[PDB]
């Protein structure tokens, strides 16, 4: 086993040797709470008798959107988080970069929060999208447009439309009914043959195929989760394909922490050596922005 | 393969 002991100082142990290289990232919801940003997958909303709609989730499907965009555009006003700022839990992946570990990040999440924290475009597989861009849904303009251009059309209640030919302007998310991008298959194609350390953050893995990606780990690779609740493992209710295996007598690669995201990463960094430039660099980017509004 | 809910 790679892990010298199946705890949080073995993951930080492990990461610190020779061994540990290219860290893949699977974050979700739970890496956003604290930035006051809500699971739009959990009992968060339920009150859309508002928009008249033909039944409750076409608010976020593609064919029904692109008839009548104005349900959803009013929606996400009420949703706009007032501050887009990134939590340490974010910041944390920003030093996986830094520190030359960070192979990819593959978020479920849109709130953009890890291109703010400074992950690039080639560090990340955006599952389900992002709002970080948006395009012309004119394929033969297809114009690109920043967040802050996409903010303003939100908050002040006037549909986008594109600058060069007036078409419907719609976030780079995944709507319901839209292809998965075919970068997360052909990442994941690639990414899962170099993978030393799956670091698994604020997801209960209930989504697919998203979830699926924890079964693409080598058998040795070292799996860390950080969540409000353990999570990833076999579940009887569907079959009985490698789900988390922590608290068997045949654990020997999987490790829990439990309690907010924020918290988790705090404990590994203060392990690694890492506390002081994380609160740092948490600091300088948080007043950064407080600064920029 | 599409997003879907159900
Ligand atoms: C598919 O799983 C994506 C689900 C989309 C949720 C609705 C979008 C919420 C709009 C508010 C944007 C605020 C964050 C940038
Ligand atoms: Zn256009």
């Amino acid at each position: 086993r790679l892990l010298d002991e199946l705890t949080l100082e073995g993951v930080a142990r492990y990461m610190q040797s020779e061994r540990c290289r290219r860290v893949i990232c699977l974050v979700g919801a739970g890496i956003s709470t604290s930035a006051g940003i809500p699971d739009f997958r959990s009992p968060s909303t339920d009150n859309l008798e508002k928009y008249h709609l033909p039944y409750p989730e076409a608010i976020f499907e593609i064919s029904y959107f692109k008839k009548h965009p104005e349900p959803f555009f009013a929606l996400a006003k009420e949703l706009y988080p007032g501050q887009f700022k990134p939590t340490i839990c974010h910041y944390f992946m920003r030093l996986l970069k830094d520190k030359g570990l960070l192979l990819r990040c593959y978020t479920q999440n849109i709130d953009t929060l890890e291109r703010i924290a400074g992950l690039e475009q080639e560090d990340l597989v955006e599952a389900h999208g992002t709002f970080y861009t948006s395009h012309c849904v004119s394929a033969s303009c297809r114009h690109e447009y920043p967040l802050s251009w996409m903010k303003e059309k939100i908050f002040s209640e006037v549909t986008p439309k594109c600058e060069d030919c007036q078409s419907l302007v719609k976030p780079d998310i995944v709507f319901f009914g839209e292809s998965l991008p075919a970068r997360f298959f052909s990442c994941m194609q690639s990414d899962f043959l170099k993978v030393d350390l799956l670091l698994v953050m604020g997801t209960s893995l209930q989504v697919q195929p998203f979830a699926s990606l924890i079964s693409k780990a080598p058998l040795s690779t070292p799996r860390l989760l950080i969540n409000k609740e353990k999570a990833g493992q076999s579940d009887p209710f569907l079959g009985m394909g490698g789900g988390m295996d922590f608290d068997s007598k045949k654990a020997y690669r999987d490790v829990a922490w439990l309690g907010e995201c924020d918290q988790g990463c705090l404990a590994l960094a203060e392990l690694l050596g890492w506390k002081k430039e994380l609160e740092d660099l948490v600091r300088r980017e948080h007043a950064s922005i407080d600064a920029q509004s | 393969p599409r997003k879907q809910l159900a």
